[PDB]
């Protein structure tokens, strides 16, 4: 996996983060 | 009295402000080296 | 696949629509450790469940589904289980593809998971025996689960005929009315157990009946384990059953001595 | 190997207390037994606490606990 | 015959051991916090498939 | 030093006025979190543990972003707040380390606490968990961590 | 107390706090004491009850 791709996958969560979802 | 439950620590005892406690009045003059910490939960305890 | 994995499993009760843990009191004290009431004379103690699963309604796709979960809610049988597709385990009648999953595992605990016990408990009620693969339902106390309606003796086994049809394949449903009681055989056992802890105090009141709205004063029906068939029109059946099982297995264990030699 | 202990919220442990006052449901069977099997060190649980009694020269003290 | 040296010791050791695992049995099974004071894996299958 | 405002507790520096309705924000949802609503379920009752956890995560990322990143408020400040606890010592200074950065809480990398020497699975990036259970052929089985409910810390998503 | 001195062990090696430290089952805050003593008198209530 690439960083712009790793950059994009965690705009994916609903939230934030850690407790964004990837449900 | 030994009906009543004891009360919960946070609505009731966390909100008030504490007490002034024991403390005696003290001399500038005369106490001067200790009057900053003589009363300190652990006194001079940042003090390296 | 239409009826089930298309939609998403649905909440049955709110989490604040839960019943009170404490049960109705039958006593003057609440004992703690044991969640009871101490000093009290008696109790019939059982009452009419105030919930009730619709299958093809709330079935749906559940958390468990994507986690590979083999065992069905307890909950969702008794049609109230509060998190809905949150929830760990499935939400949905057992299928021949589910038991299949649960073949090694359905010979010493059930399709809820709960363990199986070494001999049935004294009323022939509860989890069940690892011992007999038993696969019939005694349907008991119909009496309070009507309301006391007379109705007739067999359109009483036309509403057992209709609710657990849709619990699963069914052997056969035999009424007595003589002794006021069911017998419902599933193909599967796993559909039994899945039935018995579905229809426990449950109530055939059929909303159009006049007394839907006192369905919640009555006893509820028993779903216990059932016993032996004593008629040997029964027995033998029994007997040729296990003959033609006993000839599919050595078949399968020749194949092993096949592969040993 | 050895990380130390990882100094919890005040409220985690205030919560759990708060939760535990009235035990009615199934999931508290192995918290009872939790309860119960306590009670032999609640006698060294007295002295924790009356050694570490605020002095009559402080108003408050926050004091370092341990919990279940 | 009396028992030889080497016969007793052979025989001391192996008692002796065997009478040592049982008292760390017994002390470590007591819910004595004062016994621990005073005192396997990898196990093959199914002919360790 | 405590929590309480005592008359040993020294009062507060210059910026704590502006970073002030922040704080009271974070502190009224922690007085609602413990209020002891009673849920008679067990997935239900850590859950609402789980909400405490975060909210102490949050507070503390504020005070972070306000002092390592953006620099808003001064050192005698931020030395403040820590004596009066409104930021966790300990948490803080495991996002300054480089694997720490999006750190789900301590108790998520105490080795002792789990059955093998391990970290939580929350720890775990998310691709190495997809790459995983796509060579077993079924989604990832892993939610919410038991101990605070955390999604992923890894400092990578 | 001067005259019968009762002399410590030194393989006391396990203490309690720190013996129940290294369990996963207890973890560790800092709370007022008063808080302590309230939350001790109703765990202890419990406990009898
Ligand atoms: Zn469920
Ligand atoms: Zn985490
Ligand atoms: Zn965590
Ligand atoms: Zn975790």
């Amino acid at each position: 996996f690439t960083k712009s791709e790793l950059k994009r996958r965690r705009k994916t969560r609903k939230g934030d983060g850690p407790w964004g979802s990837w449900s | 009295d030994d009906d009543e439950p004891p009360l919960s620590y946070e609505q009731h005892i966390e909100n008030i402000e504490p007490l002034d406690p024991i403390n005696l009045p003290l001399d500038s003059q005369d106490d001067e080296y200790v009057k900053d910490w003589l009363y300190d939960s652990r006194p001079l305890e940042e003090d390296s | 696949m239409t009826s089930w994995r298309d939609k998403s499993a649905k909440v049955q009760v709110k989490e604040s629509e839960l019943p009170s843990s404490i049960p109705a009191q039958t006593g003057l004290t609440f004992n703690i450790w044991y969640n009871k009431w101490s000093q009290g004379f008696a109790g019939n103690t059982r009452f009419v469940s105030p919930f009730a699963l619709q299958p093809q309604l709330h079935s749906g796709k559940t958390r468990g589904d994507n986690d590979g979960q083999l065992f069905f809610c307890l909950f969702f049988a008794k049609g109230m289980c509060c998190l809905g597709p949150k929830c760990e385990y499935l939400h949905h009648i057992p299928d021949e593809e589910d038991i299949g999953k649960l073949a090694l595992r359905t010979e010493v605990l059930d399709c809820f998971g709960r363990e199986k016990f070494a001999d049935y408990r004294e009323d022939m009620g509860g989890i069940g025996s690892f011992r007999k693969k038993n696969k019939t339902l005694y349907v008991g106390g119909i009496d309070g689960a009507l309301n006391s309606k007379h109705l007739k003796p067999a359109q009483i086994e036309s509403r057992i005929r209709f609710v657990f049809s849709r619990l699963g394949d069914i052997d056969r449903i035999r009424y007595v009315e003589s002794k006021n009681c069911g017998f419902v055989k599933f193909k599967y056992q796993a559909n039994a157990e899945f039935a018995k802890e579905a229809m426990s105090n449950q109530t055939l009141l059929l909303p159009s009946d006049k007394e839907w709205d006192d369905r919640r004063e009555g006893t509820g029906l028993l779903v216990k384990w059932a016993n032996e068939d004593p008629d040997p029109a029964a027995q033998k059946r029994l007997q040729e059953e296990l003959k033609l099982e006993s000839l599919n297995m050595m078949v399968h264990l020749i194949n092993n001595n096949t592969n040993s030699a | 190997l050895y990380t130390p202990k990882a100094e919890m919220p005040p409220e985690h442990l205030r919560k759990i207390i708060n939760t535990h006052s009235d035990m009615a449901s199934k999931m508290y069977n192995t918290d009872k037994k939790a309860f119960l099997g306590a009670l032999k060190y609640l006698p060294h649980a007295i002295l924790k606490l009356l050694e570490n009694m605020p002095h009559p020269w402080e108003q408050a003290k926050e004091v370092k606990v341990l919990y279940h | 015959p009396l028992p030889t040296k080497a016969e007793i010791q052979e025989c001391t050791a192996r008692t002796k051991s065997y009478i040592q695992r049982l008292v760390n049995a017994k002390l470590a099974n007591s819910n004595n916090r004062a016994s621990s004071r005073y005192v396997a894996p990898a196990n093959l299958l199914l002919n360790n498939s | 030093m405590p929590r309480i405002k005592t008359r040993r507790s020294k009062p507060a520096p210059d910026g704590f006025e502006k970073i002030k309705p922040t704080l009271t924000d974070f502190e009224i949802q922690l007085r609602d979190a413990q209020k002891d609503k009673s849920s008679k379920l067990a997935a239900k009752s850590n859950e609402q543990l789980w909400e405490i956890m975060q909210l102490h995560h949050q507070r503390s990322r504020y005070i972070y972003t306000l002092y390592y990143k953006r620099k808003a408020i001064s050192k005698d400040l931020y030395d403040w707040l820590i004596k009066e606890k409104y930021a966790d010592k300990l948490l803080i200074a495991k996002w300054r380390k480089t694997g720490y950065e999006k750190l789900c809480c301590l108790r998520c990398i105490q080795k002792n606490e789990t059955n093998n020497g391990s970290t939580c699975i929350c720890r775990v990036p998310r691709a190495q968990l997809e790459e995983e259970a796509r060579k077993k052929g079924t989604q990832v089985s892993f939610h919410q961590c038991v101990h605070c409910g955390c999604r992923g810390c890894a400092s990578t998503d | 107390n001067e005259l019968h001195p009762t002399l410590p062990t030194n393989h006391n090696k396990t203490k309690l706090l720190k013996s129940l430290k290294n369990t996963k089952y207890f973890q560790q805050t800092t709370i007022d004491w008063v808080e302590a003593g309230l939350q001790l008198c109703r765990q202890g209530h419990n406990m009898l009850n």
